[PDB]
């Protein structure tokens, strides 16, 4: 069994401590460090703890044996186990983001549907001044630049190496448009494994950046005036092993299932934005003039819309949702896209006409004529749309949905009352 | 193919873990996509997809040239100069490397082959607070010898790194201005010489840092 | 005549330069300095200039002779300076409708046709901050509190100089005192007609900022310069007079308050969301409209005991009046009084009944009990108030299509710049964790 394999790796690598990893509703990794003597207790009846940390009272940590990995930074060695949360009686805790994704995937599996996700993770590597992180780029590099213009090649090389040592396959990595910005493109995997992988990448990137006296951040818009970090999610739906998005006889080799999936995602996209773009800062990224989509449109590969339909066909047929940012909870994000996309397939929701023209170049009178909607401008605006979306509230559960609203409105009420420096710069001298 | 089998032999032998899919924009600036060694089979076969908006200054495929596989002498890393093609398979005429290849093929129709041997001049400046300056590292003149030429070890390393990448240099010397140097290249076809010029700039800037 | 009196004061005080003062749509004072030799030309055919500054082309400055005042800060070599508030007019002779002073004059003339005259007595709050390296800061000069006395109130000498300089310009002040927040102060003006009061408000801001710079300090009329402390407000004590007598007083009516008072209050409260764009015009003005401080946030009117948007004080007879507590001192006074007059008179004309007086503490009530009484909220953002102002046909017609469009264009230019900015709060809240 898998438990016997774990104990063999323990004695082989001399593992002395294991981290019982888990995540709160905001996507922040949390853990309970236990000595190796308690590993048998964790894999059996489980370790007890206080579940009020997930909100932002007593529960049990249920380790997933398939997620046992030895941390490559040699201590004696350390290991980790991604855990599912359960109530003391044994029933699953509906407030756990990982359990929410698992449910939604099980609902899809009943209908023979399996979603594969391959996200494009953008992030920044900033300098550290006086032991505190800053928003000053470590390098002055541009799009796809090579060293010495890209100074973060060794840190990126070290990230991908550490990931490969933990059963992780990366497609490609490169320098992005903004100074000190980078991207690591993941390969296709199931929604659960991909979300586990996203959390691991953030943890590894931030740990390795601190080792080099730097700070890695997955913030959507850390610097004003430059490109913001996005999480373009390459999504493909598979029905009974075959690609449900491919139809060789249909126009443009696009199945009806792709159209209905796109239609469903676009119908609830304003509500999904509260999950995929959850911070107040996420809306400073959703502004024109940068790579991030702002208008609600879908189109082919040449134009940069909210949903893109790339050229590859056959088993590689897929869509690219480019609205999310890397600060979102991946478990809740993929669950929201799966629920909205499957509702479109079920109810046969037809998507709007493809906007192949450059949407940014069109004037407001042209955009109004074509009926192009816009993504929420503020966090408050997306949470109001998410509150009314009965599908997503039921898909994520009343516990997760309420926690998202409570945390977002606590941040919004604190942010709106603040007097920012922009106001002092614009009004103090004149008024 | 066999060139591909040769590449995978060098990978296991020197323990290559990452490969750089090099290419160049219209301005001559080197650009690349770093892929782990697991994706090398995918790169040499159907190719790696990327965004072609960088070449100007939105979807294309990187086609590695197997003859350009070289292990970077500094776990090991390797490089591959790539040609750009459109998703359908046709060559992208905006790629500078494809443009020189075309013009050379037209000349080859008339039985003509051009050989180029450039004299590459450059400066080696000091760095102040991690940022580059225009202050010469040395106060040397034309064909000067150490200790007047302080950059003799860096130039020695540049030519040594180039030789380790199937590259032969004719001669190197200090130039007229302070901190100025020149590396005279051997004769070769226009494509190999242009590949070599890009490699020299990359190696010289990397070793200077 | 008044021109002959001006030239006698010129020769007496040795005035050598005159400032042809005027204001843009935002309430910021602008001027054209002319030597005394050109004063006859200014009072006669007028001085020409570029009107592009008013929005935020060729026009004429028309000085108001009643506004001629010698600036008390004596210039170099016994030479003196004088000022003249000017009205803007087009080269043909017609008044330029984009001038805020002309807009208030129009609205007052429309009220005068019906025998109505509005008197205003604003409570001007402001902060006195320190200067570091020649630039202004938001650091209070003093650490004083409500009605505090020296040495707790360190700005007593400068406030004394402000009121003294104002008295030397035909300006009477009712009282001055230290306010709740550190380095905050208030100067309560006497009651006067809307035009004279608006002229006086502009003069106070100019004098306070000039005298603050003389003492190495910075006076600001910004609504919310510091987070967590009280913000500066402009509570406008308003009274309406019909044919010399107070139109707000009725000895036989309940509470000795006339029907004209209730209809005036009803009209102001109907258009208050739109008035907020004029009276609270900056992005920062909405950081002042937050609970927990003196500033009103809910749309209610009540007696003196409770602090509400509109408060009806105890004094009766000729002193019967209402107190509109929502405006801030950064507003254009010419436009603020014109908007209050137009909304208040529409209520009197159309007989608009105001909602029931909310005597209970509105802040202490839970969010459930507020909807039951039909209690509304002032706009939360500048964009939200501008959207309400854009749809208010009464205020757009009262201020004119030129002034209304300029207010929308300037406010949206500031909003669009502010919303895209990445503030320090976001870096402090998200950079380390995400
Ligand atoms: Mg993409
Ligand atoms: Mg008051």
């Amino acid at each position: 069994s898998k438990e016997d394999e774990i104990f063999r790796i323990v004695e082989e690598k001399n593992v002395r401590f294991v981290r019982l990893q888990f995540v709160d509703v905001q996507g922040i990794p949390k853990n309970v460090a236990i000595p190796v003597g308690q590993l048998e207790k964790a894999l059996g009846p489980g370790i007890h703890f206080d579940g009020s940390s997930i909100e932002g009272s007593d529960m049990v940590l249920r380790p997933d044996p398939d997620t046992f990995r030895v941390l490559p930074w040699s201590g004696t060695a350390e290991a980790r186990l991604i855990c599912d949360i359960e109530l003391p009686d044994g029933k699953p805790f509906m407030g756990c983001p990982r359990q929410v994704l698992k449910k939604n995937m099980e609902e899809a599996a009943k209908l023979g549907y399996v979603m594969n996700t391959g996200p494009e993770m953008e992030f920044f590597l900033f300098k550290r001044q006086d032991g505190m992180p800053t928003n000053i780029p470590q390098d002055r590099g541009g799009y796809f630049d090579l060293a010495p213009i890209d100074l973060a090649e060794e840190i990126k090389r070290e990230i991908v190496l550490v990931l490969e040592e933990m059963g992780f396959e990366v497609e490609a990595a490169h320098h992005e448009v903004a100074f000190g910005q980078h991207e690591i493109d993941f390969k296709y995997d199931n929604a659960l494994a991909t979300a586990d992988n996203v959390i691991t990448l953030k943890y590894v990137a931030k740990t390795l950046a601190l080792q080099h006296g730097l700070h890695a951040t997955f913030m959507p818009k850390p610097i004003f005036g430059v490109n913001g970090s996005g999480m373009h999610t390459n999504t493909s739906l598979f029905k009974d092993g075959k690609n449900a998005f491919y139809d060789p006889d249909a126009p443009d080799q696009i199945s009806d299932t792709l159209r209905y999936f796109v239609g469903g995602v676009l119908k609830h996209i304003r509500a999904i934005t509260a999950i995929t773009n959850p911070l107040v800062n996420s809306y400073k990224r959703l502004v024109p003039g940068y790579e991030a989509p702002v208008y609600i449109t879908w189109s082919g590969p040449n134009r940069s819309s909210l949903i893109r339909v790339p050229a590859p066909r056959g088993n590689s047929t897929r869509i690219e949702i480019r609205s999310p940012d890397p600060s979102c909870n991946p478990y809740l994000a993929f669950a929201a896209i799966l629920a909205a996309g499957l509702d479109g397939v079920k109810n046969k929701i037809e998507p709007p006409e493809r906007v192949e023209k450059n949407i940014y170049k069109l004037t407001e009178e042209e955009r109004e004529k074509l009926g192009i909607g816009m993504l929420p401008g503020t966090l408050k605006e997306a949470i109001e749309c998410f509150k009314e979306d009965e599908l997503l509230v039921s898909a994520l559960g009343e516990h997760v949905s309420q926690s998202i609203i409570n945390v977002a409105m606590a941040d919004w009420d604190s942010y709106r009352t603040q007097v920012h420096q922009w106001e002092l710069d614009r009004y103090l001298q004149t008024y | 193919g066999s060139k591909e089998d040769e590449i995978f032999r060098i990978v296991e032998e020197k323990n290559v873990r990452f490969v750089r899919l090099q290419f160049v924009d219209v301005q001559g600036i080197p650009k690349n996509v770093a892929i782990p060694v697991g994706q090398l089979e995918k790169a040499l076969g159907p190719g790696i997809h990327f965004d072609g908006s960088s070449i100007e200054g939105s979807d294309m495929v990187l086609r590695p040239d197997p003859d350009t596989f070289r292990v970077l002498p500094w776990t090991a890393e390797a490089r591959l100069i790539c040609d750009i093609e459109l998703p359908d398979g046709k060559p992208f005429m905006g790629c500078p490397r494809q443009v020189l290849k075309k013009n050379m093929e037209e000349a080859a129709k008339l039985g003509y082959v051009m050989n180029t041997g450039p004299e590459m001049e450059f400066f080696l400046f000091k760095r102040q607070d991690g940022m580059p300056t225009n202050i010469p590292q040395d106060r040397g003149g034309y064909f000067d010898l150490a200790p007047i030429d302080l950059a003799e070890e860096i130039k020695r390393e540049i030519v040594l790194v180039l030789e380790e990448m199937g590259f032969e240099v004719e001669a190197a010397h200090h130039e007229v201005a302070f901190g100025q140097h020149e590396i005279d290249f051997k004769y070769d076809n226009a494509l190999a010489t242009a590949d070599n010029v890009i490699t020299l700039k990359y190696v010289a800037k990397t070793l200077a840092l």
